[PDB]
Parts: structure tokens; sequence; C-alpha cells
RNA sequence: UGCAUUAGCUAGUUGGUAAGGUAACGGCUUACCAAGGCAACGAUGCAUAGCCGACCUGAGAGGGUGAUCGGCCACACUGGA
RNA sequence: CGGUACCUAAUCAGAAAGCCACGGCUAACUACGUGCCAGCAGCCGCGGUAAUACGUAGGUGGCAAGCGUUAUCCGGAAUUAUUGGGCGUAAAGCGCGCGUAGGCGGUUUUUUAAGUCUGAUGUGAAAGCCCACGGCUCAACCGUGGAGGGUCAUUGGAAACU
């Protein structure tokens, strides 16, 4: 009876990122793959990986690192629920850490992100302030 | 009726008059129907007479008068010498 | 505005540019009463209360005039500190103490509410109009002469950065403004912008 | 230059069935204006040893700050306990407006194009804390591209 | 011209000739920006009792043929 | 909260009860009604006139009064000053302005403005209390 | 605008059926038919208040004033024709 | 309106600033009474015969025809906390339930383009409101030029997510 699934799969790795894993997982999706991909499209972690299983496999994550044992994902926050579905201007699109965050935006233009959407010339519903 | 008039502006003894061609019916200062140009004949020399006389052509042929102050101007700087060949038609 | 004699003014304030100086003759430390004593510094809040204090007793407006002209400094998008002086440097108040019309700028800025100065033409009796740059800052030739309008011409030459002078009846130019380098360290202009955001 | 700034004067009187200490106890911040910013304090008595001892107990932690030039390079707050404060980046030609434990760290740094929402608490301790706290997580964009494994110039 | 051309579904026909559409659709608060669901039922004048129950009905505005009569009929779909 | 029951039950304000309520009530004389225009001063006339006991450890006696207002509400009012002309029936003028240290009596009593002069004998507060500038 | 320390509201009412009559509409009234229609999403009622532009201060999220100064509504000792 | 405004000359350096503290907040202090009295009093508080705090008087100070008081809306203040509040002991769980409505709901595919987000225009109000001039002796105070809506409508669409 869970109800934001970019939520809970988002916090899950942050609850790992505080301990300082290397390896993690999440079920799948049409999107929630995707959504995956666009980490490690940027590269902010080592490799996500294969969906392998029945229903919603598990994608790896491979938490990548500094190498003064830092972690390099601060800040994980989906801002949309179910309840507040919330959207984003093109025009008006902000900088998460004022350049040094990103920002995805979702609509059917395929699941876009800050740069993807900034010369894009659409908003969409945004979800991650990462930095 | 719909008449074109001297709707005035300027601080303390000192107009500044945008005309305006609507009803007889509302105040001097009232709500308009078309604020045409304007007209501040209280300078040194000029009468400072700017017009968009296109909408004359409009007016004054189904319903607009102008009334023994505006109609002289136009007499004047010429916006009823256009409208004399155009009111020839 | 102010109407004062500068004698213990130079004392009184940071600094208030009399002449060439008017401390030296007693104790310079306070004019009286209680000075040389524990003496006390002010917060730097007071600091640029008294920066505010070393330039609005040197150009001798009031406030809204000191006041009003920092809000047209936020109309100017340069350094807030500066470009307020150099609006404050744009008018008639730069013109009856430095050029020498008198002995000071009382005697001078009496000449051009007569109707004595006549700048830019006919008669601007103000000294609050800004001198806009470009216009000929003139002398009235039915005051040619006092005991005090050619005199100090002969003292204080350089008549300061973009304004420039004559002794054609001794009239000016003005041919543009002049920036915080032509603005004196006498009183730091940067120390009055944040006792105006307090 | 280890730039010094004192907070308070103090006094503190341990009542017991003698008699009550006159300990004058401080606290400073001292930081740089390069971005390697300290702040220390002790339970001193002399005025000096106020300065001297915390300056020493400051320069046992000068914390790095990552300075992008010209201002803080963020819209960044801080964090400590009961209190935390806030900082928006702004223009050069404004003039510093801040308050006690919240320009601190950010005057003995040589930013001064910022803002202050100090938020939380009056206590002085965590305030300047969270003044801390919160700018030591402060991160730049070239050394982040190097822990992500981007470029730096790629992140426009 | 025309006139409004408004959608509904029926929630209760009145005894002889008075069909009474439900329109729904979602207001927001503008403090919030959250939109929440809302209704307005608009009553439409069935001409012939064309209009079923379960019918997502298509009506269409008149001036007044009655007190209530505001809406003509245009377009029936289904019944239950 | 959420912000689904916030539309349900909204962020009502909280209200602030202001000081001085003796000032911002008028009366309809015709209607035995009450009025609210809160003007700066309501003139009235004094009916007592005595003095009080600060219970806090301060010690003095200060003088109040009991004036009823033109909407006829009786209160204590603080008469500043050293010497009066309010023995009894002074069609006087009253500000608010609370003396602290003194309970009920919340009140001042304007000096010099209505049927008393101020006091005379003042020389560091004279645009208070009744005093015409010196020469 | 607020009160459920206002919950059950209406009975030419509620739909339709015929006459009016209006620049036109019909429960608008009149003879007919069923109790229907209106409702806790607070109908009903109470109390309060001309409305808006506008003012104003707020980072924005904005919301408080109306002497202003404009646009609209209502009134002219009271109550009817 | 009005010979008012304005211009000429003559004129004397002519005839004009007031007010609250001088305690710590907050820059402006000292003596006479004074004896918790008179009285001040924004919070902490001063006066019990050595008051800088009262009251008496010179300095200054804040800034000018105002200064001070009174009352009234806003910021300061994220004590209504969508932005941006808590519910163990501080104020916040009925004594527990069960349950009617309501709200909000697991997972994975396909349709619409409704909601989303964009693009062609019309496009949002007069003193109020972006930017730059013009009119005012400065200015107080009135116009100009687009900006112009970038919010609403007339219009095309896109399906991950609803």
């Amino acid at each position: 009876t869970m109800t934001d699934p970019i939520a809970d799969m988002l916090t899950r790795v942050r609850n790992a990122n505080m301990v300082r894993h290397e390896k993690l997982e999440l079920p799948a999706s049409n999107i929630k793959k995707e959504i995956a991909e666009i980490l490690k499209s940027e590269g902010f972690i080592k490799n996500v990986e294969y969906v392998e299983d029945d229903k919603q496999g598990v994608l790896r994550l491979f938490l990548k690192y500094g190498q003064n044992d830092e972690r390099v994902i601060t800040g994980l926050k989906r801002i949309s629920k179910p309840g507040l579905r919330v959207y984003a201007k093109a025009s008006e699109m902000p900088k998460v850490l004022n350049g040094l965050g990103i920002a995805l935006v979702s609509t059917s233009e395929g699941v876009i992100t800050d740069k993807e959407a900034r010369k894009r010339n659409v908003g969409g519903e945004i979800i991650a302030y990462v930095w | 009726a719909v008449k074109i008039r001297l709707t005035r502006l300027g601080s303390k003894r000192n107009p500044f008059y945008r005309i305006v061609v609507a009803d007889a019916r509302s105040p001097r200062d009232g709500r308009i129907i078309e604020q045409i140009g304007t007209y501040n004949p209280t300078s040194a020399n000029a009468p400072e007479i700017k017009v968009d006389e296109a909408l004359a052509l409009k007016w004054l042929n189904d319903g607009a008068k102008p009334t023994d102050t505006v109609h002289n101007i136009l007499s004047k700087e010429g916006i009823m010498k256009k409208f004399d060949e155009q009111k020839k038609a | 505005r102010f109407r004062g004699s500068n004698w213990k003014k130079s004392r009184r304030l940071g600094i208030s540019l009399s002449g060439t100086g008017k401390e030296l003759e007693k104790r310079p430390y306070a004019p009286g009463q209680h000075g040389p004593n524990q003496r006390k510094k002010l917060s730097e809040y007071g600091l640029q209360l008294r920066e505010k204090q070393k330039l609005r007793y040197l150009y001798g407006m009031t406030e809204r005039q000191f006041r009003n002209t920092f809000d047209i400094a936020g109309k100017k998008f340069g350094v807030h500190g500066e470009n307020f002086m150099i609006l404050l440097a744009s008018r008639l108040d730069a013109v009856v103490y430095s050029l020498g019309l008198a002995r000071t700028r009382r005697q001078a800025r009496q000449l051009v509410n007569h109707g004595h100065i006549l700048v830019d033409g006919k008669r601007v009796d103000i000294p609050s109009y800004s001198v806009k740059p470009g216009q000929t800052i003139s002398v009235r030739e039915k005051s040619q002469k006092l005991n005090i309008i050619v005199e100090s011409v002969e003292i204080n030459n350089f008549v300061p950065e973009y304004l420039n002078f004559d002794a054609d009846s001794l009239t000016g130019t003005f041919v543009r403004l002049p920036e915080r380098s032509e603005l004196p360290a006498e009183i730091n202009e940067q120390l009055i912008v944040e006792y105006y955001s307090r | 230059e280890f730039e010094e700034r004192v907070v308070t004067i103090n006094r503190v009187a341990k009542v017991v069935k003698g008699g009550r200490r006159f300990r004058f106890t401080a606290l400073v911040v001292v930081g740089d204006k390069n971005g390697r910013v300290g702040f220390g304090t002790g339970k001193a008595q002399e005025v000096p040893e106020a300065i001297k001892k915390a300056v020493e107990a400051a320069k046992k932690d000068l914390v790095v700050v990552p300075r992008v030039e010209g201002t803080t390079p963020h819209t960044i707050t801080g964090r400590y306990g009961s209190g935390s404060v806030f900082m928006k980046p702004a223009a050069p030609g404004t003039g510093v407006i801040a308050g006690g434990p919240v320009r601190a760290v950010l005057e003995l740094a040589g930013i001064t194009d910022i803002l202050s929402k100090s938020l939380g608490s009056n206590t002085p301790i965590n305030m300047v804390r969270a003044t801390i706290d919160g700018l030591q997580n402060l991160k730049n964009a070239e050394d982040v591209a190097k822990l992500r494994g981007k470029t730096v110039e790629e992140l426009y | 011209n025309d006139r409004k051309v408004y959608v509904g579904k029926v929630v209760s026909d009145k005894m002889d000739k008075t069909i009474t559409v439900l329109v729904e659709t979602y207001k927001t608060h503008k403090l919030y920006g959250k939109r929440v669901k809302y209704s307005k039922k608009y009553k439409t004048h069935d001409e012939n009792n064309s209009a079923k129950l379960g019918d997502i009905v298509k009506i269409q505005e008149t001036r007044p043929l009655s007190a209530t009569k505001r809406f003509r009929l245009v377009e029936i779909v289904e019944e239950s | 909260p959420t912000i689904n029951q916030l539309v349900r039950k909204p962020r009502q304000s909280k209200i602030k009860k202001s000081d001085s309520p003796a000032l911002n009530k008028g009366f309809n004389s015709k209607k035995k009604k009450f009025t609210d225009l809160n003007s700066p001063q309501k003139r009235g006339v004094c009916t007592r006139v005595g003095t009080m006991t600060p219970k806090k450890p301060n010690s003095a006696l200060r003088k109040y009064a009991r004036v009823r207002l033109s909407n006829n509400i009786e209160i204590n009012a603080y008469i500043p000053g050293i010497g009066h002309n309010l023995q009894e029936h002074s069609v006087v003028l009253v500000r608010g302005g609370r003396v602290k240290d003194l309970p009920g009596v919340r009140y001042h009593i304007v000096r010099g403005a209505l049927d008393t002069s101020g006091v005379d004998g003042r020389r560091q507060g004279r645009s208070l209390y009744g005093t015409k500038k010196p020469k």
C-alpha cells in the first residue's frame, strides 16, 4: 500500500548511502529502469545494471564515490507525490545547487533531464533536486 | 449625441487635453468611446495638434457630430479639410 | 541646509573640509566638557552612521536629499556606494564651493539664489537642480566681480574632473560626470551604503 | 592572516556551599578571507586568553569552505541542533547585511555577496555552529564532476 | 451562432421531461496549487425523453424554455 | 498537516486582542448602540479623582481618575504631572498609554488640552504638561 | 464573510400540462398531474458588509484600505400606487 | 484667476526653528535639592541624605518647522509554519475499538492527449504596474514609446505519469 514508487526507491538509495554501500538494486517498470538510466546517463554511479526476475526484477546500482571515502549523491528527494503532482515551466526553470545538481523532466517527450528540457523548450513533471 | 470633446489632464492651472469622441450623456471626464488624439493649445506658440483622422471617416459618417469648438480646429488644422473630400463621396 | 561657520566643524565631525585646517590651535581631541576621558567608540552600525555623518555634514544637505538620491542609486546598477556619489557629484553644489566663488560655499550658494549665477542660460535659482553635464555653467554678467567671485579663482585653480572652467567671465562647461576616483577619501564613500541598509 | 571576531564577555557563578567563581569565558570566530574558516572558544578568565586560547582553539580546526569566487556559489543554508542559517548569493555592490553569528563566518571569508535568513534559535553556539556546519557542507563544481566522473565544463 | 455545448451524465430525470445531467471537474486552491474535484450540475431540457440512465449526455445551452430549462439535448451515447 | 485536508480545513489565522478597549468604541446616541472608530483621544468628564499604590515594590502614590468617556464607559485613568486642575467634574481629554506596576489603570490623562491646563513648574518636559514654549 | 453552541429545507414549492405577455422566457399567476425538488460539498436560517478596478506593504507564495480616484449597482422624510 | 504670478532696482546681514533623553539597550553628564517622597517607567528598573534615572540647570545628540504623545494596518515573525509547525515527558491520540461517508491506496503491459507540458495569434484594465524620454526652476506633480502579458480566449499537438 505504498504510494510513491520513485521516492521509497530513492530513499532506499540514501538508506544505504549513509552506511557507505557500493552495491544495491531496485525493482523495475517501464519507467523506473529508464529513470535509473538517466542517473547513469550522467554517470553518478558506476553502472546501473540489468533487470532479471519475474515481476520487476532487481536492477543494480553500484554506487560510485570519491577517493576520500566520500559519497557523490548529496540530496535525494522526489518532490511529487500522490496528492501533489507538481510541474515546471521551461522559461523559469531553476538550477539545483545553482548549477551543481540535476532536475529531470517527465512528459510525453520521453522522460528528460535539466539539460534535456532547457534546450527542448518543454517543461513537465519535475522529480529530483539531486546534487 | 456621440460627439468629440475636450477631456483634460495636467496639474494646477495647466491643462493637457486628449480628445475623446463619446456620448453627450456621459460627464466631461466620464467613460469614453474613443480617445483619438490630443490638443494642448495653451503653449507659448503651438496648439500641439496630434490627430489620427482615420476614424473621423467612420463616426462623422454614421452619427458623431463635431460641436462648436472641436469642429473648428478641424477646419483650422485641416482634419475636416481632408474630410471635405471624404464627405464629398 | 547647514548654514554654519566651519571653524569648529573641522574638529566636531570626522572631517568637513573647512579650509586648510582648524584643529591645530587648542587640543584637537574634542571641542569640550567630556572629550579627554574614557574614550568610547560606537558600533559599526553607528560607524556607518558616523560615516554617514562625515558626508551628510560634508555635503550639507538634509535627509531625503542625501537619502532620496540613494534610491536612484538603485536605478543605476553599478556599485551602489559610489554611483550614489557620482549623481551626488553631478549638481550645483560642487560649483559654489570647489570652483572658488567665495571663501566658502555659503556666500556663493547665496549667489545662485539671488539669480546672480545663472547657469545653463537665463536662470537656475536652485542648487538641487542636477547639473546635467554639458550645460554651460555660466556667471551673471550683472554680477561679474565682488570681494568673493573672481578672488578664489586665483586661489583655487583646478576646477575638478569633468568640469572645466574659464576666466571668460568665469564660465564652465561640465563636460561629463566624474568617477569615484574623483571623490575624495576625506570620508569613505563605501561605508554610507550599509547605514542606509541597517 | 587569521582574522579575529569576538562575540561576548561572560561571567559564570557556580553557587556552592562556599563561593561562586568569576570565570570570564568567551567564544570567537576566526577566518582568513580565503575559504579556510575556523571558530573557537574557551573557559578562560583573561580577555587576552579569551582571544588567545580560542584563536589557538580555532587553529585546532580551520574548515575548508570551497569558494567559487565573487560570492558563495549556491543558495545554501545551515544546520545544528536548534538553530539554522540561510544564505542566498547576490550582487557585489550591496553592503553586507547579516547579524552576529550569521555574519561572523560569512565576513571573515571574503565573499561579501550573500543573504542571511537566520532561522532557528538565538543561542549563538549552535547558531554559529549552524553557520559553520552548513558552510563546511559546501561543494564546488570541479571536484564533484571529478567525483561523479563527468568533466567540469559539462555541467551547464 | 451556436450556444454553449457542454457535456454531462444524468442523475435524476424528473417527471415529464426534465433530465438532470451531472458535470464535474477539478478546481484548485491558488494558495496551494493542489487541485481538487468538484461538481456543478447544469440541468438540461430533454425534448422527447431521449437520455437514459448511464448516458454520458452532451447537451447544448439555450435561452430559458422554463424556470430551469436552460440547456437542450444534442448527444446521447449509451445506457446501463 | 496534509495539503488534502488543508483544502478540507484551511489555515485560519490568529486574532490579536488589542490593548486599550475603551478607545476603539463609539456610541450611537440615537439608538443606544456602539460604534467602533478608534479615536486617538476620546474626551470625558471626571467623576472621582484619587491616587493609587503600586503593588510592585516601587513605592509612591500615583494619581488616577475615574473618568466617563463620550461613550459612557467608566475607566481609571492615570493623571501624569504634579499639580492639576482636577478636583472634580473637569471635562477632560484622555489618551491611551498604560502605566505599568499599577493594576487596572491603563489610561493616561491628556495634560493641558480639554479643561485642565498643564502643570507649571516644568523646564525639561515643557512640550508635554501643557506648558507653552518660553519666550 | 462567518456560525451545525444554525440539519433536515421548500409545498405554486418541485418538474410538466393549457391562457396570458414580455423587446422575449417560463411556477410569473391561474385549472391539472406525482411528491417531488433542495440538501452535511452545511440547502435552510442567522449575523455582518455596496462590488470591482485601485490603494498598501509583502522575497515570491500575496492578502489587509476605499477619505482617495475611476467603472458598475442601490437611494433620494417613510411606505405604497 | 490677476495686475496675482514674473522682471527690475533700492534695502538691513534684516524679522525665523523647536523637542526628548543624557542608566543598559542608545551616540548626547554633570552639580543643587531629593530621601522609595516628589516623581520618571518601551523590558531590566532609579529615589531609603553621596540618583549620572526623579525634579531643578550648562554641554551635546538625533533633525529640522517640526518634536513628542495617543490610537490604528504591515514588516520585523516561518506565534497559522503550501511554500515554511508539532502531537512519549512541554500544548497537541477519545479509554479502546469496530465501523458510515469521505480521503488515500500493491505490481506489470496497450488506447485518449482530457490533467500535464509546449507552439501560431488576440491577449488582460485608467492614476496603480517593466524599461527609456518629455513636462514641471529642482522637485512635488502630469504625458510619451514599445514593452504586453510571460497568466485568459481563439488555436495544433505529444503518453511515460494521472
